[PDB]
């Protein structure tokens, strides 16, 4: 019945992280590796935010 | 057959389907026809 | 006859609570008379009438009155509408020729 | 069974088992299917709000007990008697009595004719003389009731003071009665218990009431409960008339109890006070409540 | 006419105010080109949220006027308003003896 | 001010994405429409200052969803009443009485 | 079964095991065909057009839980112990908790008696010494509730900020309560959610309103369900009557939440903020939905 | 059957075939008596008149269908998981899809919960894991429908004219929807079609109506059908307002299609249109008519 | 199921339970609302 | 017995016969003994 | 039930009060003179809070 199949206009996006939490979680997948690959750093020896 | 059910309730009359809408704009109808002739003009 | 007794020299209640009672008040006018505000009797001592204190009398004396009527979960009456509305004209005017 | 018995006294004091042992001695037994006779009718209230009705309160109804009792004799002339007795013993202006014996104790249900009594079987009940009478019967006070605890106290002084213990052991409010003697000036409690029907439940804990200054020979009955005048006195005088519109309020709460105090002044000859404190339950039986 | 909004798209006091032209048509037969204009007379703003009738948020709209139309009660009630100051007026214009 | 030209361009040369996208304009105006048609009223009520001064004083709110029902009339020249039912356990109704 | 446990708390306290491991412990146990307990009752409003009627909004209704009890033991000494217990456990003024224990976790109901309980067959109950009792309880609140999240938020600055995390697992919206300490000004959050009640759903995003200066000691109680006033200080003060015709709207979306901000400021010895969030559910078990 | 196949899109998306190839794969299936499912439901109006009563018109009505669905699995675990996603998949506030697709195409109706669904046995549904819900749904548009046929004619002269092929194929009158770029005046078509709604049946044969002038990026809507309005600018800019009293009256009606006329002019750009015609039916299934 | 009981005496309208002394009461209320702002204070 | 039938029938009240003359004639002679003695002889 | 939970009656209390925002408070009831007979003197003159 449709005329076409036209691909959805699909607007801007945006995306943040911080690595705040405990681990990495799910928002960020593995490669390579393969899973349990990545993990957060708490750099306190410098009194700074957690990095991934 | 007729005598003991729908038929002697129309009998019995208005006890079922009946709305009070109607019956009230029935009723305030016939008090503006006897009244609005009489009612002034002002 | 005055049953409500409210221009009366010791006043009557004009309001109360169902845990102290009727509170007596008595009107006080304003200047010219034409108003008229209500000045509770803080030490109200007046006395009961004597026909409260014969036997076979059930009647409200006008200087006392004590019927309260109560309406809670377990009233012998049944309320139906108690309704307040404020006053709404500050202010009159009467006249027309002199 | 033996774990429960059923009485009737009627209007002109007979007495009749209707069930447990002895059920049957003067000729009337129960049949089964009784209705309305355990729990006391209750309505609830409710008012629409946000999230669909809100609770807004409840209210206590009549008794509408419909049950069957069979009347029976070997021979038809004894049992148009005992039928005519059992007649006999109902009433619709006077109330006759429905006792509930069981481990519990004795409570008993006033009740009365609510409608004309339907008896017999379609042929004529002398053929088998053994014919059931359906009996709808009402209970204006719904609540089952035991017989009121009763305390007094005698005092010579002028001014004095005494204690009440008192303590509702049922599930329902209970509304005390006093009787005052003469001349004297009484204070008696209208304590709360923390009932906030009146928003009041905390300020009025201690709550005391001054009943009117009572002069010789009018001695006093104060029964709080809604369905009687407050004050009445016995040479008819108009106490609640001099009282000022005050009253007692509140009903002794279930599961509450204390020394109540009542004060007593200006009495030369020295008076006396008595307390009843009603025994109403919801249920024919029920273990006690704390 | 009075109409009743029940979910069209129309909004009282946005799209038309009280006092404000509006055209309306009934569809009934020899009237159904026509459209009558009238100012917009009344229009009211009514909900019963209750659990045994419930009614949202509905807009009923009066257009135009008309003391023929209007009930017994009001017509008394708008006569007994204007007899009232009639009557203040021919008392306060009585000329005293 | 977006031209057809722009729109297309936009879409990279797709009439029916170009459409689309119309369309979706035009469906979220109709949305903001049916939202402000369907939008739940403000009750509120002031009360005059207890000293005596001027500016009426905020004394509450009441909430749609917890009133019982309600109407109110906006009519042309005429004085309307105004009806509000509510529970007796609202605190709006408690502070009234 | 195993997969399902019921519970009642009574008014009382006494804790009643119907259905699941455990169950009959007590003496009662639950019987079959119990309605309106799943799904909560919702009321969809029409209203006339073009193509019949459309859809006008739903009005959630209160619970008419229409269940039924058996009380049993051997012996009907023991049994009238147990019924009068299970009776015990429910009241007309004050609810009970009914605990539904699943996978999914616990979910309660609030309820309560509608109307009187319905007991015994239609011969006397101590013949047989296990009876049933039908129950007609009634949920004010239609929603089935867990323990609901309480965040607590101390400071000793003047002026402070936080993050309170705030989540909708329920599908229901779900209306927060905040415990403000004085003296300080409060600035709370009233996001939308894209909830588009009042036509401002993208407009109040990120709302955020600021309650009036606390003087001292008028802690302040700010419930934003519908039941509850918005403002109330715990001293009496009128304190909404200094905040100019201003209110929280907006629930907690399902499916929706955020670090919402709290701001402190004018706080001479700090303060300390409580945010309580119910977890409402339309079911007594449901997998998280998302 | 494989003649016929019943499908549920859910408001989260989720796609479920209730009955035919495949039925069942995701848990749950269709039972029989399926009710207001067929035809769309129509009211007939008659006036009093001579003869009895006279025919005054016929009105479509919202279509109330009820039905139950049977979710099954082996574990209990499984069947809670399953029965979860159904109560999930379905609303009040939004409509999920109902597809139907035979030999003769696919025809879907959009359906919300009318009411709370009523689930399981008498018993707990752990014991069987297959338990059936009954659902009062309600479809708000009666009509089932299909895919609208879209055309687009666009343009880059200042004066154009074109003639849109249209044809309803179905049983009941649709309202054509059109998409008008801007700047540019439009001349649009509203037909009668013969039809004699307004008494003006071959009157309006070859009616059109100007739409008015339309600035630059006031790109419009224009919507036949009485559900909405019919102009809607997409810069929001009120287009109905200049358009003095004027509208789209008639409908396509069934059996009847023909090159409608479409004129745009003062486009200096050259503009573009598009036609919208929907595809409704009254049944599920039908041979197309001619 | 819901079509031929008291889901259609629904549709049916006031035949069952329905009340004459509220409905007249909420038709003196809705004239009194009508009515009172317009009568005079006399 | 009585309770699930006419018996709460009567408790539900109006729902069963009861004609709407009678309530409305009653009421009009309610308001009429209330209005009468004070509407005025002119 | 009576050792579980602590009755109202069988709690001791303690209240405070400090008419530091001169206001009464719902907490004091009149007593003899009625309503309005109570009042709160600033005592701005010394350095002193409040009295009642």
């Amino acid at each position: 019945p449709l005329s076409t199949v036209v691909s959805p206009e699909d607007s801007a996006v945006q995306y943040k992280a911080n690595f705040v939490g405990q681990y990495i979680g799910p928002m960020w997948k593995p490669m390579g590796n393969g899973w349990g690959s990545l993990g957060i750093h708490t750099h306190a020896l410098i009194s700074e935010a957690p990095s991934m | 057959s007729s005598g003991g059910g729908p038929a002697v309730v129309n009998n019995y009359g208005d006890i079922h389907t009946a709305n009070y809408d109607e019956f009230y704009k029935g009723q305030q109808r016939r008090e503006a026809q006897q009244q609005a002739p009489i009612l002034p003009v002002r | 006859v005055d049953n409500s007794n409210a221009t009366a020299l010791e006043g009557t209640f004009f309001s109360g609570t169902i845990v102290d009672g009727f509170a007596r008040s008595v009107l006080l006018y304003g200047g010219g008379f034409v108003e008229d505000t209500l000045s509770v009797v803080s030490d109200d001592q007046t006395l009961q009438p004597d026909e409260y204190y014969q036997s076979g009398w059930l009647a409200t004396m006008a200087k006392m009155p004590w019927l309260v009527v109560r309406d809670n979960e377990w009233t012998p009456i049944e309320s139906s509408d108690l309704s307040w509305g404020p006053a709404k004209n500050v202010s009159v005017i009467v006249g027309g020729d002199n | 069974t033996d774990f429960l018995k059923i009485e009737l006294i009627g209007r002109d004091g007979s007495h009749w088992v209707l069930s447990g042992p002895g059920m049957g001695q003067q000729g009337v037994t129960l049949n089964p299917n009784l209705q309305q006779f355990y729990d006391a009718p209750v309505k609830t209230l409710y008012v629409p709000g946000p999230f669909g009705e809100e609770y807004a309160g409840k209210r206590v109804q009549r008794r509408e007990i419909v049950f069957s009792v069979q009347a029976y004799d070997e021979d038809p002339d004894t049992w148009s008697t005992v039928d005519s007795l059992w007649r006999w013993a109902w009433d619709y202006d006077e109330e006759s009595e429905l006792r509930v014996s069981t481990s519990d104790g004795t409570r008993f249900l006033k009740v009365r004719l609510m409608e004309e009594p339907k008896p017999y079987y379609e042929k004529d009940p002398h053929i088998t003389a053994d014919n059931p009478i359906v009996m709808t019967v009402t209970a204006t006070f719904p609540y089952w009731q035991d017989e009121p605890e009763e305390l007094i106290w005698t005092t010579l002084s002028t001014e004095d003071m005494t204690r009440f213990p008192v303590r509702n052991d049922g599930d329902v409010p209970v509304w005390l009665k006093w009787t005052l003697t003469a001349p004297g000036l009484w204070i008696l409690p209208d304590f709360s218990w923390g009932n906030d029907m009146y928003s009041r439940g905390r300020e009025d804990l201690g709550r005391t009431v001054a009943m009117p200054e009572l002069v010789a020979g009018e001695h006093v009955s104060v029964d709080s409960d809604p369905r009687v005048q407050t004050l009445i006195a016995v040479n008819g005088m108009p106490t609640q008339n001099r009282w000022k519109g005050n009253d007692l309020l509140y009903p002794l709460m279930p599961g509450k109890g204390a020394e109540i105090p009542v004060q007593l002044k200006n009495a030369p000859e020295g008076g006396a006070c008595k307390l009843t404190r009603p025994r109403w339950y919801s249920r024919p039986w029920s273990r006690p409540g704390v | 006419h009075l109409m009743a909004l029940h979910d069209s798209w129309i909004i009282p006091g946005l799209h038309i105010d009280i006092g404000q032209r509006m055209g309306s048509t009934v569809n009934s037969k020899g009237v159904e080109n026509i459209v009558w204009v009238n100012q917009l007379e009344e229009m009211t703003a009514a909900w019963d949220n209750s659990a045994g009738q419930t009614m949202p948020l509905s807009w009923v709209l009066k257009a135009g006027k008309s003391d023929r139309a209007m009930s017994i009660g009001e017509r008394v009630a708008r006569l007994a308003k204007k007899m009232s100051e009639a009557l203040n007026n021919v008392g306060v214009h009585i000329v005293q003896s | 001010a977006n031209n057809w030209t722009d729109i297309l361009a936009a879409s990279d040369g797709d009439e029916w994405a170009a459409f689309k996208t119309i369309e979706a304009q035009a469906d979220e105006v109709r949305a903001g429409h049916q939202a402000l048609r369907r939008a739940k009223p403000l009750i509120r009520l002031w009360m005059n200052n207890p000293d005596g001064s001027e500016g009426l004083v905020y004394v509450g709110r009441v909430d749609y969803d917890d009133t019982i029902r309600g109407s109110f009339p906006f009519k042309n020249n005429t004085p309307s009443q105004g009806v509000l039912e509510l529970r007796d356990d609202n605190y709006l109704a408690v502070w009234l009485k």
